[PDB]
């Protein structure tokens, strides 16, 4: 299965734009949909959730110039923008959604867009050679059920995927040397046998919480 | 001088899941509502339509007690021309609803038994349940009902453990949903 997207540009402040998420394999009308935005450095964030049924949320920093719809005539889905400016610049990204059985099974491929709870991540930055175990504790601001939290791990350049979700169940095609535990309010991720292929940058994530958070970001480093 | 039943309803020991929401009626007798606003374990009590003080003065002909579980943070979700994961795809309310909504705090007295619906293709008209278990084929593929990629589960469980979880408090909301004037009426308020 396979997601993609088209659009992008360059568009002035107060300009509109368009953008399309089409699948593959994948039938979109029966199955949740949601657009995270990825500032330029910042970080990660939650746009929208389109439900099954037709209803829609949305968040609740920016909503009015936002707008999203759903469409079942070709298995995609389009966003709709009232009016841009200069802070809303980002990289998008369109992601499948899963309420338990997984977070966010797949990605999309990523789209330009141009303009003319809380969770903390303790270790920071751990620059640590190779096959030296790398420990990422992420904490929560208040008191937290032992499900509803994921593992993302971003690699350069690329779409961000997920490693463990649900505190230590493991999803498909990921090696067992990731296993993180859960203790009370704090949650750590381990890294076993250390790899060179691995340099990229690890997020925590909640979901079924509120409107979804995501952590500042830590880097790993050889 | 034949209380109607409240007491248990309001006030026993087993409570079912919200997928699957027993409906108790009362055919016969006087209903004095005294108890209802007076208790402090009512939290919300919140009444639409007619009014929540003066109950008594009404003679309707059939009054619908139902029975939830829910987690807390959904409880200001229950009241009707309201979205989301559980007012579409458990329990929805018709816009013009009469009668009240009551919730309560009750995490001590009390897991793994209670679970909910998370998977349908389409909202629920106004009072419908649905005791239905079969996946829903989310990919295109035939699914053939063996759990699988792209086939899950339509049913979910909570999980309750005695930590803050001041939105995750295992609560218990009953509603009180109140008929119209069909036949003559058999409960009153003196
Ligand atoms: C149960 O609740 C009712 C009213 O909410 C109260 O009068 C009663 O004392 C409680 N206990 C029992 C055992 O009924």
């Amino acid at each position: 299965v396979q997601l993609l997207q088209s659009a992008g540009g360059l568009v002035q402040p107060g300009g509109s734009l368009r953008l399309s998420c089409a699948a593959s394999g994948l039938t979109v009308s029966a199955n949740y949909m949601s657009w995270v935005r990825q500032a330029p450095g910042k970080g990660l964030e939650w746009v929208s959730v389109i439900y099954p049924g037709g209803s829609t949320f949305y968040a609740d920093s920016v909503k009015g110039r936002f707008t999203i719809s759903r469409g079942n005539s070709k298995n995609t889905l389009y966003l709709q923008m009232n009016s841009l400016s200069v802070e809303d610049t980002a990289v998008y990204y369109c992601a499948r959604d899963l309420s338990v059985a997984g977070a966010f099974d797949i990605w999309g491929q990523g789209t330009l867009v141009t303009v003319s709870i809380v969770l903390t991540q303790s270790p920071g930055t751990l620059s640590l050679s190779a096959g030296e175990t790398a420990t990422l504790s992420c904490r929560a601001s208040q008191s937290i059920s032992t499900d509803y939290l994921a593992w993302y791990q971003q690699k350069p350049g690329q779409a961000p995927r997920l490693l463990i979700y649900g505190a230590s169940n493991r999803a498909a095609g990921i090696p067992d040397r990731f296993s993180g535990s859960a203790s009370g309010t704090d949650f750590t991720l381990t890294i076993s046998r250390l790899e060179a292929e691995d340099l990229a940058v690890y997020y925590c994530q909640q979901y079924g919480s509120s409107p979804y958070t995501f952590g500042q970001g830590t880097k790993v480093e050889i | 001088t034949n209380l109607c039943p409240f007491g248990e309803v309001f006030n026993a020991t087993r409570f079912a899941s919200v997928y699957a929401w027993n409906r108790k009626r009362i055919s016969n007798c006087v209903a004095d509502y005294s108890v209802l606003y007076n208790s402090a374990s009512f939290s919300t009590f919140k009444c639409y339509g007619v009014s929540p003080t003066k109950l008594n003065d009404l003679c309707f002909t059939n009054v619908y007690a139902d029975s939830f579980v829910i987690r807390g943070d959904e409880v200001r979700q229950i009241a009707p021309g309201q979205t989301g994961k559980i007012a579409d795809y458990n329990y929805k309310l018709p816009d013009d609803f009469t009668g009240c909504v009551i919730a309560w705090n009750s995490n001590n007295l009390d897991n793994y038994n209670y679970l909910y619906r998370l998977f349908r293709k389409s909202n629920l008209k106004p009072f419908e349940r649905d005791i239905s278990t079969e996946i829903y084929q989310a990919g295109s593929t035939p699914c053939n009902g063996v759990e699988g990629f792209n086939c899950y589960f339509p049913l979910q469980s909570y999980g309750f453990q005695p930590t803050n979880g001041v939105g995750y408090q295992p609560y218990r909301v009953v509603v009180l949903s109140f008929e119209l004037l069909h036949a003559p009426a058999t409960v009153c308020g003196p």
